[PDB]
């Protein structure tokens, strides 16, 4: 997360960290929307030029985590991988369309001050919300420039397809939406490198309750003038995700 | 899942996290 600030405590109790088992290593961000399921990027499971291709003991997820570094005794859980799901349609060689991945737990988590889900957006809340000059919240522990201690936080307002496209060469699709300040609005911002897989956050004026409705997937560079982060529609993706979860019993 | 997006610490606190102003003032 370049030009943010630090998280407070229990601010994004969903955020969960994808961690390599061997080496130790910080992988991706992820986001809780169960006590059973994690939502993330698919390049951050799968992107083979990388050597990027993950089974499902290959990996954790560590939740509740407010450090990068150190070990939270009774506050972070961790939970190894039941199965690993990414969209069928998922474009890892040209745009990276539909940047979406969904893991299941083999170890629940319960609850508490620093871990809870959020909600997926329904239709109208994503119609109402994901709208050009409304802004998100985006959540990593992710590189601070191109070239931090604790969860940062940025909070970014949503840009219309058309800047979104002329902006880069790289194609855009509808399961796409971009966000970050444009170079005359003066402030700024930015997802990077290793913030993948992490939440783009919105609060309801109507319910007050917190809807994903974006993961951090792409960009060119981090914080530069005419460019902005490009983030997986979750919403149009949620035909998906549905088939996915309600799939088993509980 | 039933009890999404209500934080612990701030919604169920009745507390305003440092930013959230922000978002709310962004809808006008």
């Amino acid at each position: 997360i370049v030009e943010g600030s630090d998280a407070e405590i229990g601010m994004s109790p969903w955020q969960v960290m994808l961690f390599r088992k061997s080496p130790q290593e910080l992988l991706c961000g992820a986001s809780l929307i169960s006590d059973r399921w994690v939502l993330t990027a698919a390049h951050c499971l799968l992107y083979p030029p990388w050597d990027k291709n993950f089974t499902e003991n290959d990996l954790l997820v560590r939740i509740g985590k407010h450090s990068r570094t150190r070990y939270e005794r009774n506050i972070e859980k961790i939970s190894m991988l039941e199965k690993i799901y990414i969209h069928p349609r998922y474009n890892w060689r040209e745009n990276l369309d539909r940047d979406i991945a969904l893991m299941k737990l083999k170890k629940p988590v319960a609850f508490s001050d620093y871990i809870h889900p959020v909600c997926l957006p329904d239709r109208e809340t994503a119609a109402s919300l994901l709208q050009a000059g409304y802004k998100g919240r985006v959540t990593g522990w992710g590189n601070l420039k191109e070239t931090p201690s604790v969860l940062q936080v940025v909070n970014l307002p949503i840009v219309e397809r058309p800047v979104c496209k002329d902006s880069t060469r790289i194609r855009i699709t509808d399961n796409m939406f971009c966000a970050g300040y444009k170079p005359d609005e003066g402030k700024r911002g930015d997802a990077c490198e290793g913030d993948s897989g992490g939440p783009f956050v919105m609060k309801s004026p109507f319910n007050n309750r917190w809807y994903q409705m974006g993961i951090v997937s792409w960009g060119e560079g981090c914080d530069r003038d005419g460019k902005y982060g490009f983030y997986t529609h979750v919403f149009r993706l949620k035909k998906w995700i549905q088939k996915v979860i309600d799939q088993f019993g509980e | 899942e039933a009890d999404c997006g209500l934080r612990p610490l701030f919604e169920k606190k009745s507390l305003e996290d440092k930013t959230e102003r922000e978002l709310l003032e962004s809808y006008i």
